[PDB]
RNA sequence: CUCGGAGCAGAACCCAACCUCCGAGCAGUACAUGCUAAGACUUCACCAGUCAAAGCGAACUACUAUACUCAAUUGAUCCAAU
């Protein structure tokens, strides 16, 4: 949850290179 | 509202019980013969299409 | 609704109600689900089972159905081998 | 709770994601649990035969 | 509004500038291995382990057993490497391994396992079964003296007792044949307790067997402090645990207080607690060996109750909690007609005043 | 004149951790449908394969190891030409099956990946366990 | 009292004792209970029908192989492994 | 109900009992115009009859 | 002019304009998409709609398998045909 300290624990798309067709 | 590609048909049990169910098939394809559970005899029996209910 | 009939000066029953609803003596009304015989080919088994259920009406509907029927329909009946005999009386109902 | 997320090997989309992750990187997801309140049952003396 | 994390966040040490140059997992198994390792580490956020993990005490378990044996690692390692070289040198060994026709001798493996890793595996398994939790209130020991308990069944067969293998009450009607390796002049105490058998008290046990001041390994010559009673698990009560505890006595001990009349068929007298018994004798006694088996009710147990214990047999039944239903409402809108059955005590027609 | 031995508590307390499991009434940990592997088991066979060794574990769902067989053990290593081949995996199955029977473990679930299940090693290890007496499926929980 | 009862046959008496050993108490009395009705009449009628069923089953001596229950299936595997652990004396 | 009526003298068991005697004793109220066909004897009270 | 997704409406739910954008009126695979039944959700009413343990009957010997994939893919009562 946004207010909580664990906000963003599930973020994963910054660890993968962006895919472009 | 679109081109009629499928049709609804009545599948009649071959056990003689008279239990029927409705299935959808392609209009151009051949008549369906299916193995389907018949509650009257309580086991899977061969069904054969008898009539076309409506166009889907 | 006809509150006072011209011939007898008595309140009349709406027969449309009698054709669709069962009244249990406890005051509950039982109905069938709308569309339970419609387009079964496009409905799932779970949905079709829900549609086959005999379901109760809410308080507001029950009050309306009571007003639209005369007292004759609310009497206690003793039909022989009545399927709904058990459901006429409530049990362990607190308020 | 927050738990480490390991997808099913048959899940092609998720499996592709984790194999492209940098080594040492673990995905996390939120999970919802139910802590059972009562026991399954209790043995009770029924007879003295 | 935001709140700063209470600790290091996952995926923080990863350098996102050099993402293209960083090594990727590339395999499901390599991610899973790392994922399983991450799951086991302590975290500052809420975790499944917090709510479902067994709450072990922070202080380590007190060891109350015999001292670990002293081994020369250098000499042992040298001999082990030499043996592998000899085995690998044999050409017939290589071909059998290459053609997948080789096999290991299970009897030899068990003999070596019993000498080496056996005790630790028995301790691990004893911990899982709850013996240390119940017998010694969490204190653990390594069973460094292998104990071989076997119930003679028939004249040509035996029922070995290992560590949780099921033995029926009929097989355990008579006292088992107990053999262990003991030096001359040593003294030992062997007891048999039913952890789950007790009927009246939940935390108490039944002392089925007690042998004290056993000279060496000659169990027959030990003093019968308590006579043998076959297990009597009650019908419908589940699977019980019976544990054989061997003890190494530093000196001869007096067990007059623990002496039970022969025969002892009073369950009150049989009532026994291992922790209390060991605590009073701890100074002169050390746990050495451990065996146990799992016993459920059979028809021979009826004989024990009716004849030996001269009591009626207690039968139990597993009873599940009653089903939950929400409070009945006067108008159950949109509920099926079977709603009313859920709140009905009886299924027979009632006519009220009539 | 009541009999003292007939004093029985109205409720029986069985503290055996395996009692409800052996009656097939204990709860299994259902759920976790979106992740792998499942938690719906009492015991599972878990095989760890490394570059040099093969280890097989039987562990309770709570995470306690019950029995184990590893090629790191001298008892097994001394009879093996190689501790990393198919023979080693089959040998571990045979050794583990015997230890399972002695511990009372007759049922467990095995949760391989698709490539692991197809491998000859795991197929030979599974056959050893089933030949050894252990059944690699668990009986269903009884809810009623 | 099952053994004393002379109205039942002796072979039937002996076969009921084995099959329904769990319903016979210390004194030897076969105890049958029914609590499925509000009326004592129906409860007694059910109990009496159970007696009539026991005698019919014992006399019938049916050899038909009944379908194995799920609880029995697990016990069969467990009994098999207990027999597999049985050993023989080194020197008999 | 039948036993209660007998105990109070409202129905006489020394003579044959039928619908007339039950009605004359005010045991049952029959409504022939409401499609009542008579009395059904129900088992409630059998244990104490 | 009915239905679904997104923004307006940033974080439980809800939220309008002849406001801003994109879609739907199917198709495909099954033929146990069989039966039955706790407990719940619900488009702010009702109608309708949604998810489901256990059980019966099947399936099964590891095809993320037993309420198919799919976002919407739709029409009450009477009545008619059978
Ligand atoms: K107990
Ligand atoms: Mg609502
Ligand atoms: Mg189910």
């Amino acid at each position: 949850y946004k207010t909580k300290p664990t906000h963003g624990i599930g973020k994963y798309k910054h660890l993968i290179k962006a895919e472009e067709p | 509202k679109s081109k009629s590609k499928n049709i609804l048909v009545r599948m009649v049990s071959e056990a003689g019980t008279g239990f029927c169910f409705n299935t959808k098939r392609n209009r151009l394809r051949e008549k369906l013969t299916l193995l389907h559970y018949d509650p009257v005899v309580k086991q899977r029996v061969l069904f054969v299409e008898k009539k076309k209910i409506r166009s889907l | 609704l006809t509150y006072f009939s011209a011939r007898k000066g008595k309140r009349k029953t709406v027969k449309a109600v009698i054709d669709r609803f069962l009244r249990l003596h406890c005051g509950l009304w039982v109905r069938r689900k709308a569309g339970y015989k419609k387009k079964l080919w496009k409905k799932t088994p779970a949905r079709k089972k829900r549609l086959r259920e005999f379901v109760f009406c809410n308080k507001t509907q029950s009050k309306l159905l009571d007003k639209m029927t005369t007292s004759f329909w609310k009497r206690r009946n003793w039909y022989v081998d009545d399927p709904y005999q058990k459901y006429h009386d409530r049990t362990n109902l607190k308020v | 709770t927050k738990e480490v997320y390991v997808p099913h090997p048959r899940n092609t989309e998720a499996v592709d994601l984790i194999t492209r992750l940098p080594k040492g990187a673990v995905l996390y997801k939120t999970f919802v649990h139910v802590v059972p309140a009562k026991p399954e049952g209790t043995f009770k003396l029924v007879a003295m035969l | 509004r935001r709140t700063p994390p209470l600790g290091p966040m996952p995926n923080s040490d990863i350098d996102l500038s050099n993402l293209e140059r960083l090594e990727k997992y590339r395999s499901f198994d390599r991610y899973r291995r790392r994922a399983e390792q991450e799951a086991q580490a302590p975290h500052w956020w809420r975790t499944y382990r917090e709510y479902f993990g067994e709450k072990t005490d922070p202080k380590e378990k007190i060891d109350i057993g015999l001292p670990p044996p002293k081994v020369s690692r250098t000499q042992q390692l040298l001999e082990r490497k030499q043996a592998i070289q000899e085995l690998r040198a044999n050409v017939e060994e290589e071909r059998a391994a290459r053609l997948r026709t080789a096999s290991v001798p299970l009897d030899a493996v068990r003999a070596e396992w019993e000498r080496t890793c056996g005790p630790y595996h028995k301790q691990r398994l004893a911990e899982y079964y709850g013996l240390y939790r119940d017998l010694f209130h969490g204190a653990t020991f390594v069973p460094r003296v292998p104990l071989h308990v076997a119930y003679a069944v028939g004249e040509d067969d035996l029922m070995p007792v290992y560590c949780g293998n099921e033995v029926t009450p009929t097989e355990a009607a008579q006292a088992p044949e107990v053999t262990y390796e003991a030096e001359e002049g040593s003294l030992w105490t062997l007891l048999l307790t039913s952890l789950d058998g007790h009927l009246l008290e939940p935390d108490a046990e039944y002392l089925h067997w007690l042998l004290t001041n056993i000279p060496g390994n000659r169990v027959a010559e030990g003093q019968v402090t308590c006579p043998y009673l076959p297990p009597f698990p009650a019908r419908g009560s589940g699977i019980h645990r019976l544990a054989f505890l061997l003890f190494k006595q530093d000196q001869p001990i007096d067990f007059s207080e623990d002496a039970r009349p022969s025969p002892c068929y009073q369950l009150a007298q049989r009532t026994f607690r291992t922790f209390d018994f060991y605590k009073k004798h701890q100074e002169t006694m050390t746990p050495a060996g451990l065996s146990f088996f799992q016993c459920r009710w059979d028809d021979s147990v009826t004989y024990i109750f009716h004849q030996l214990l001269d009591m009626r047999e207690p039968v139990f039944e597993f009873v599940r909690p009653p089903p939950y239903h929400p409070k009945q409402k006067r108008f159950p809108h949109r509920q099926p007609l079977r709603y009313l059955d859920r709140y009905r005590d009886s299924h027979e027609p009632t006519y009220g005043i009539y | 004149d009541p009999v003292e031995n007939e004093a029985v508590a109205p409720e029986f307390t069985n503290r055996n951790p395996r009692n409800l499991e052996l009656l097939s009434v204990a709860r299994k940990e259902r759920g976790w449908r979106t992740v792998f592997p499942s938690r719906e088991f009492w015991h599972r066979l878990r095989v760890i394969r490394t570059q040099h060794h093969v280890e097989a574990l039987v562990e309770h769902q709570n995470g306690k190891v019950v029995v184990s067989a590893s090629t790191r053990e001298w008892a097994i290593k001394k009879h093996l030409y190689s501790t990393r081949n198919v023979v080693a995996c089959e040998s571990i199955g045979r050794v583990l099956a015997q230890r399972c029977l002695e511990a009372g473990i007759n049922f467990m679930v095995y949760q391989p990946t698709p490539w692991e299940a197809a491998s000859d090693s795991m197929k030979r290890l599974q056959s050893a366990m089933t030949e050894g007496g252990v059944v690699l499926r668990e009986p269903q929980r009884i809810y009623e | 009292h099952l053994a004393t009862a002379e109205w039942i046959a002796e072979p039937v008496r002996q076969k009921i004792a084995i099959t329904h050993k769990n319903k016979i108490n210390r004194l030897g009395e076969l105890i049958l209970t029914s609590e499925s009705s509000r009326y004592q009449f129906r409860n007694l009628a059910d109990c009496l029908q159970k007696i009539r069923d026991m005698i019919t089953e014992a006399s019938q001596t049916p050899k038909e192989p009944t379908k194995e229950d799920v609880k029995l299936h697990r016990i069969r595997i467990e009994n098999m492994n207990r027999e597999r652990l049985r050993q023989k004396r080194i020197h008999s | 109900r039948l036993q209660y009526l007998i105990d109070l003298g409202r129905v006489d068991p020394s003579q044959p009992i039928d619908l007339t005697q039950l009605v004359n004793g005010r045991g049952v109220t029959i409504q022939p115009l409401k499609r009542d066909y008579g009395v059904q004897l129900v088992e409630e009270g059998a244990d104490t009859f």
